[PDB]
């Protein structure tokens, strides 16, 4: 859309050769590299748990339409991956009745719990302050207590399902 | 008296004119086309003494 | 307990034994509405508990 | 700006077509008071 | 064995005096530019008095 | 009295009226930040941030963008005030930041902001030419000048974008 | 009071309306004539509100409620006591609203800014406007207005999204949802990139745009730049209040089934029926 | 007297007091139509002993 | 006591004064025309002994 | 500004002006009350 | 700003009105007290 | 006591103090206008032994 | 700033104004008393 | 004692001052017509003997 | 700031003012207590 | 034990401690006046063993 | 031990130490009150033997 | 920053005040107490 500064509207510039001393450096800032999207051993683990979080979802979603792949689109943002029976309480449930929806649950935590520290990291690395990690600290006490009141109430039945709808629903 | 519009630019006062009385005449036509007595699109064609008249008051 | 009452002589409504001029209403809030006492005059407007589950 | 015989000539233009406008809301004014009177 | 008093109560109590304190925190750090005002009759702190106004420590090249 | 200027009346909350011309004074939206440190800016390398593109030929323009230089530049009472010299860009956030601007009809260069400029049509046909709807092309000539033609300070940087800020207040005025 | 850099810009000039008779400050505010219409409506508005819960049962803050009317009286002003005070205080509140962003537009002509501050308040006043005027007069009723009550406008909020039977499946509701989530976020981001540069670990020299558009290009895989992250705070702050009037003006004079059978389009599509 | 003229332009206060006046009779309208007494376009052709009394 | 008008813009006291005089007249008219007993509008043509007047409930 | 004597022209106006305002006003409600009385 | 001689002007003024002002409020409360007391 | 008029400007204590006068006036009218024995409007005609009185303690 | 003469003529005026809207705040207190007591 | 004015500007201590017993006021005469015993507007009338009393222990 | 001889002036009539709005209050608190004790 | 004022100023302290007073005072008299049995303003006339007590552990 | 104060300001822990100790206390007070047997404010005045004891084992 | 002597006077008032408010506390609660014991 058109703007009420000049800066962008014409006449954008190439640095043909990288910025920092369009195009991008590979180099360091103190001892932080520069060039890729930073991962270190914190992102490069968040990933992986948060895949096979999303895939356990996913394929739990996709069995509830009978492997239909039509229906799988189709039906998809009423799917989920759902909680526990309320009558087991916190004990672990079967595999079909919650066991995946716990497993997901696990391995998402996980994830996010790596991706702050990735986070963490990265901020001193830029010899940054650190408030943007406790901003993000405050985003997951939030989703932690979607374990934390279920656990206090006693029962993983009151977990959040993960669903488009269905979460909605809850 | 014509000295007025040296007050005022005519350009500008024919416009301001124009918007209040298209506005005006919208609502009271509105206001009538909504009420029982004026609903002159489906009740036009009564007679005078066949439209609604509101209610009156009690005896006592 | 109703309404005030009304003296023969004159259709008068009196209070406290001396007439008013004007027609009297009894004062009330907007629509007769009364702030909640507390939870329990607001529970005893209600149902009772509902029976244990059939488990 | 607009001069004074400007402002002259205009006013008598204002004054003609507020009395047209006038005059036809008058008619129908008394057509619809003829049609079904509100007093 | 408090009728009234409930933990939830006790919580938003102690939510607002955590704010309150936030916001003069927040207050103070408004009028690290441009403070004292000026006036007759001399200048004004308002309330609370700003923070100290902020010297920043570039980066050396050489 | 060299003071800018003086309360319109005596009771509190009264605006102030400038005694001289505000563009040139700094009064009112033509006003900068007076005490503005006098140094160029930097990157995080300390190299001068804003420079003449001509300096750092890591800089080109965007292939089919127009290059404006040489274009006239029309200023607010459509006289052609001059045309574009050279382009200053930020190295620390790659973009314009400046037009130089050669004065039709005198001897001087200056900088113009390119907040200030824009493109007939907004740059989407034509470009035939700059518009700067800002300032006349007589005001043109008393634009703040830079103490050196390579570099830019922060207080130069603020003399230069309140002049533009004014003018949408005091360039049709006899205030001068 | 003056800040000690602000006798400088007190200039006349930039108003829309009066001249020079407004043109003037009281303590730290601006006047002019929209700012005399403003208190206007803010005290005419606001003592009626004070009338409103004179008369009703409780001076309790929280339980204070002026209601609008009944539907019955369509388009017409109720009797005071029965939700004409109610609308009066609207039109209080339309003209106080209106003022306030004109007024906004004055200063920021006198300070030789840009209108955009006008402008992005204007998304709040058509959200209120949608809510008021807008849908009550497509439903015919000013009483389809919400309760002026810090506590009974969320009675309304509620009723409201289960006459549709779960106002989680209203689709612009999803989308309006979705910008003030985004905002949130993106407000964080950048509130906490800003003051990790400019306050860094003791004994660390003061950061630069470099460090913040690297770390924010590790965050989202992109630079968005300076200018970029306040427009994109703009549009996803004010294209959450122009979703949220779309989502409800289209509830009720659009759409009058539950919202989950909305969705039935979708599960028809001749791909898939 | 005249010297208000002198604090208040009056080309200004003639605007001012046009709108003023405009609101103030479209409110007083208003207030009147949607009345039972004075409910005009409904009921205007009642006599005003038939005319409603706002009695209860 | 004229003195004050050099303490104050007269200018800006006299809109502040005709702006509180405005706000007044219409709070206290629509009060009134809130009430029942001046409810005028509606029952302006009764007389005085025929007019609304509140008490409390009898207390039996 | 405005002279003295523009503003003792303009209050000329205005006084006329506001009081034949007043006094077509105070006609109407001659008509209104002889139609329907509000006391 | 305005003399002290204008000062004492402009108060005759507003006294003026103010008395004015006054004298019709007291009109229409004993008006409005005959019609309908309030005590 | 007048060097209390060095310490404040008189003319910043008249703004705070009519400001100050006008809530508080207001505040008390509306809260005597929202009892039961002083609703004047309404009930304002009845005599001081025809008032209305809040309830006492239980007889006994 | 403001002399000791003036803060010793305002007190005058500031003391006198205090005092005398105190009287009239009396007077309308004897009679709210006379005609409905609170106590 | 007097140092006091030395360590703080009088001038702010007596608006905080003014500020702190204005709210407090408020805040406790609020409480008291929030409550039974003395909710004045309606029962100040009231004897001492008459007055709301609140409920004590239930004897055995 | 004050001089000490200032604070010192001041201090005599902020004690004076604290008694005699304490004084004020105690007959208050008398009032309210033999109209209606609270213990 | 006096060299803690030039660790911190008094000025800063002593406002905070007047702030942390009230608090903290505030605090104590609403938790009481939310009690039964100290509830002063609606029970503070009764005796020492009429004012209300919690209940015992239930015998049985 | 007192190396503790040349790694960290004393400034810094005294009102970290303060903060912890008065959120602590506030912590416990406020469970004991939440508590049937600490209840002091409603039930302090019960011998150690009337006041509540939790539910024993079943069955003993 | 204040001299060591300053912070010897300052504490010297600051102790005696804390002393005498406590003082005034346990008069309190000794007042209290005799109304109605807690324990
Ligand atoms: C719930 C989650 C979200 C909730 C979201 C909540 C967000 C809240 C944002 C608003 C807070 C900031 C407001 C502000 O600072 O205004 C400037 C003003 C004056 O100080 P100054 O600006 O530095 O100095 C100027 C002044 O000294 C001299 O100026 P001048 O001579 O030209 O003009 C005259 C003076 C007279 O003062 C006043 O008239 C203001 C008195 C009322 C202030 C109330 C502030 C709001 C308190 C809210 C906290 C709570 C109060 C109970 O100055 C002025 O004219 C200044 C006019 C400022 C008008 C601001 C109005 C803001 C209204 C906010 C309403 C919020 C409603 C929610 O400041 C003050 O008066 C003190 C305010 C301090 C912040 C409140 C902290 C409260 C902590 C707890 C109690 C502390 C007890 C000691
Ligand atoms: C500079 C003055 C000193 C001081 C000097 C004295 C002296 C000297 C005596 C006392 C005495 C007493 N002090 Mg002292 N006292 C001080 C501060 C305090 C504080 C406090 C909060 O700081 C408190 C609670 C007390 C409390 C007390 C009582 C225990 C006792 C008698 C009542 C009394 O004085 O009442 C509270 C009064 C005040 C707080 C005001 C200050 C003290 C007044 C002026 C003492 C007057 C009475 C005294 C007997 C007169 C002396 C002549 C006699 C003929 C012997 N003091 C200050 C710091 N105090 C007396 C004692 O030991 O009795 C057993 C005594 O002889
Ligand atoms: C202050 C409160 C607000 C907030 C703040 C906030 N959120 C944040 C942050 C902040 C400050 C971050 O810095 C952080 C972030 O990264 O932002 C970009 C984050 C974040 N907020 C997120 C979401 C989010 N925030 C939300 C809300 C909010 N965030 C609040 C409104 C919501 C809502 C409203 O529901 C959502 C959904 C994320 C985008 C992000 C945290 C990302 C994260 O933890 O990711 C974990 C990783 C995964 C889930 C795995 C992804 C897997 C890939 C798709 C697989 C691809 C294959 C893979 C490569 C295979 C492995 C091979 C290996 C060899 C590598
Ligand atoms: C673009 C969309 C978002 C937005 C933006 C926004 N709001 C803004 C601005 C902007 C850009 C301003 O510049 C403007 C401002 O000046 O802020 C300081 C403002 C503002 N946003 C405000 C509030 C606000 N914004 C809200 C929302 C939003 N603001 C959106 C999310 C909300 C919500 C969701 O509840 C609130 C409460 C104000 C702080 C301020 C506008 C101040 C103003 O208009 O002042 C003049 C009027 C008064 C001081 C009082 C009027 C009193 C009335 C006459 C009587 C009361 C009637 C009212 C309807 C009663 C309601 C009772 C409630 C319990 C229901
Ligand atoms: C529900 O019931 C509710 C609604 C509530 C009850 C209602 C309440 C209210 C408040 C009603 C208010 C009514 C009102 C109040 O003011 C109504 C006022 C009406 C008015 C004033 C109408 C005026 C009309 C004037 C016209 C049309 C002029 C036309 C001029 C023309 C055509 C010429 C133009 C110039 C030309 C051609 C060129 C000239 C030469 C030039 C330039 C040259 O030669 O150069
Ligand atoms: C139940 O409902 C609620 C609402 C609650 C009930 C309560 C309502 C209340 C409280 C109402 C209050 C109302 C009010 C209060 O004061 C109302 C006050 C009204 C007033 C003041 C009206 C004044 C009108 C004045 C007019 C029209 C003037 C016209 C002048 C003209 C035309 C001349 C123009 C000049 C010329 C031509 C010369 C130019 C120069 C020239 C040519 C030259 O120089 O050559
Ligand atoms: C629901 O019940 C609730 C509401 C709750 C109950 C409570 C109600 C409360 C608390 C009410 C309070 C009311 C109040 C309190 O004070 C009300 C106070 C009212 C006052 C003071 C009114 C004053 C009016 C003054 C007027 C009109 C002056 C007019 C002046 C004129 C016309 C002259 C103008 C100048 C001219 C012509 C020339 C100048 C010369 C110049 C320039 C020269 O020569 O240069
Ligand atoms: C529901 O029940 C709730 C409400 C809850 C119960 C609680 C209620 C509470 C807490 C109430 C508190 C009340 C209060 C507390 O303080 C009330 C205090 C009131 C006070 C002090 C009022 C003072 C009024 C003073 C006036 C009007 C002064 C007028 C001055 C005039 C006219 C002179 C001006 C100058 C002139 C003319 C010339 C200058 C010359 C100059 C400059 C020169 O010549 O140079
Ligand atoms: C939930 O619990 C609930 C239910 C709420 C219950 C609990 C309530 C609680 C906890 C209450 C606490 C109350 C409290 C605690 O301390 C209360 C403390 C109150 C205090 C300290 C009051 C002090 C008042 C002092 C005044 C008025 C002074 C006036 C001074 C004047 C007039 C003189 C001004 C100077 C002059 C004239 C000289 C100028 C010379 C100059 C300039 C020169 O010479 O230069
Ligand atoms: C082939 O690959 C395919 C095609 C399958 C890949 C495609 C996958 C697709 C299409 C995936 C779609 C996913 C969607 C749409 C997901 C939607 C998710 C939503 C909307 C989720 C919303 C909310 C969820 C919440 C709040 C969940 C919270 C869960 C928590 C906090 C669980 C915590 C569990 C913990 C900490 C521990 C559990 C383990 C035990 C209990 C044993 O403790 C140790
Ligand atoms: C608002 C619409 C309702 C009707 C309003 C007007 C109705 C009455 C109009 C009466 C007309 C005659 O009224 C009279 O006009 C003359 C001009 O002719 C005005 O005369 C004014 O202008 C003339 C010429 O510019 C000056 O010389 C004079 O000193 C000045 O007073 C008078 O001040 C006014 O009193
Ligand atoms: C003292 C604060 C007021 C509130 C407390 C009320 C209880 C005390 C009653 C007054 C008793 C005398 O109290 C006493 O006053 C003197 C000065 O007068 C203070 O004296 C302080 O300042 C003086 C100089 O002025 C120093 O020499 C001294 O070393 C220092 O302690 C004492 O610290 C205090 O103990």
């Amino acid at each position: 859309m058109l703007e009420y500064q000049n800066l962008f509207t014409r006449v954008q510039v190439r640095t043909v050769p990288e910025p920092g001393i369009f195009s991008y450096l590979a180099g360091k800032f103190g001892d932080a590299q520069i060039g890729p999207i930073y991962l270190g051993w914190a992102g490069v683990l968040s990933l992986i748990f948060g895949f096979i979080a999303i895939e356990i979802i996913g394929l739990n979603m996709w069995a509830s339409v009978g492997w239909d792949p039509v229906e799988f689109i189709r039906q998809l943002p009423w799917l989920a991956l759902e909680p526990p029976p309320p009558q087991y309480g916190l004990r672990v449930p079967p595999l079909n009745q919650g066991g995946w929806y716990l497993m997901a649950g696990f391995f998402l935590t996980v994830s996010i719990i790596l991706w702050w520290i990735r986070i963490y990291r990265r901020a001193r690395a830029l010899q940054m302050g650190s408030h943007l990690p406790w901003a993000f600290a405050s985003a997951i006490f939030l989703y932690s207590t979607f374990f934390f009141q279920p656990l206090l109430v006693g029962s993983w039945s009151e977990m959040v399902p993960f669903g488009i709808f269905p979460h909605l629903d809850w | 008296m014509h000295r007025i519009w040296l007050m005022y630019d005519p350009r500008r006062v024919m416009v301001a004119l124009v918007g209040f009385l298209a506005v005006l005449a919208l609502v009271i036509h509105f206001v009538l086309l909504s009420s029982q007595r004026y609903s002159w699109i489906e009740n036009g064609t009564l007679g005078a003494d066949q439209a609604p008249v509101g209610a009156s008051a009690p005896a006592a | 307990p109703t309404a005030w009452p009304v003296d023969p002589t004159t259709g008068q409504t009196l209070i406290n034994g001396r007439p008013v001029v004007g027609r009297v209403f009894i004062m009330r809030k907007t629509d007769g509405t009364v702030k909640y006492p507390n939870v329990a005059d607001v529970v005893a407007h209600e149902a009772l508990a509902p029976l244990p589950p059939v488990v | 700006g607009m001069t004074e015989e400007e402002a002259r000539r205009f006013h008598g233009y204002m004054v003609t077509g507020t009395l047209g406008y006038v005059v036809v809301a008058s008619v129908a004014h008394f057509l619809a008071w003829s049609w079904r009177p509100w007093f | 064995m408090m009728e009234y008093i409930d933990g939830a109560q006790i919580a938003l109590y102690a939510f607002w005096l955590f704010f309150f304190g936030l916001i003069i925190y927040l207050r103070r750090e408004d009028k690290r530019e441009g403070y004292p005002l000026e006036s007759p009759q001399g200048p004004r702190d308002g309330w609370p008095k700003g923070a100290p106004k902020k010297t920043y420590v570039h980066r050396d090249h050489g | 009295s060299d003071v800018k200027f003086v309360p319109a009346d005596n009771y509190n909350g009264s605006p102030i009226i400038p005694t001289g011309n505000p563009m040139i004074d700094g009064v009112g939206p033509a006003s900068w930040a007076e005490d503005r440190r006098d140094e160029p800016d930097l990157t995080y390398h300390g190299s001068h941030k804003i420079v003449p593109m001509r300096l750092d030929p890591t800089f080109s323009i965007a292939k089919g963008d127009p290059d404006p230089r040489g274009l006239p530049v029309i200023a607010a009472d459509k006289q052609v005030a001059g045309t574009v010299v050279e382009l200053w860009v930020n190295r620390s956030e790659p973009q314009v930041s400046y037009y130089e601007v050669q004065l039709a009809s005198g001897e001087r260069r200056v900088l113009l902001p390119t907040g200030y400029v824009q493109w007939p049509n907004f740059g989407l046909w034509g470009n035939d030419k700059l518009l700067v709807k800002s300032i006349t092309a007589a005001q043109f000539a008393n634009v703040p000048a830079t103490k050196r033609d390579d570099q830019i300070t922060l207080l130069e940087e603020d003399k230069i974008c309140a002049y533009y800020a004014g003018g949408h207040m005091y360039a049709f005025a006899e205030r001068s | 009071a003056m800040l000690s850099f602000e006798k400088k810009y007190r200039v006349r000039g930039g108003t829309l309306i009066g001249g020079d008779l407004f043109d003037f400050w009281f303590g730290p505010f601006y006047v002019g004539f929209f700012g005399v219409t403003t208190i206007f409506f803010v005290t005419l508005g606001t003592l009626l509100c004070v009338w409103g819960a004179a008369m009703g049962p409780t001076w309790n803050l929280w339980q204070i409620n002026i209601a609008p009317p009944d539907l019955k009286y369509g388009l017409g002003l109720a009797p005071l006591r029965e939700g004409g005070l109610w609308q009066i205080i609207t039109l209080c509140a339309l003209g106080a609203f209106g003022s306030w962003a004109l007024r906004q537009a004055e200063i920021a002509r006198k300070l030789g800014m840009g209108m955009h501050i006008p402008w992005a308040y204007g998304g709040a006043i058509l959200a209120y406007t949608t809510l008021v005027v807008i849908r009550p007069f497509l439903l015919g009723a000013w009483g389809h207005g919400f309760p002026y009550g810090i506590f009974s406008h969320l009675d309304w909020v509620s009723n409201v999204g289960y006459q549709y039977l779960h106002f989680h499946y209203n689709p612009a509701h999803m989308i309006a949802v979705t910008f003030f989530f985004t905002n949130c976020l993106a407000l964080a981001m950048h509130g906490s990139l800003i003051l990790s540069v400019t306050n860094p670990p003791k004994g660390t020299p003061t950061g630069t745009s470099e460090q913040e558009n690297v770390f924010f290009r590790d965050l989202l895989g992109y630079s968005i730049g300076a200018i970029g992250i306040h427009r994109l705070g703009l549009f996803l702050a004010v294209g959450a209040a122009v979703w949220s009037a779309i989502c409800i003006v289209i509830s009720g004079p659009f759409w009058t089934q539950g919202w989950p059978e909305w969705w039935n389009w979708w599960l028809n599509l001749p791909i898939w029926k």
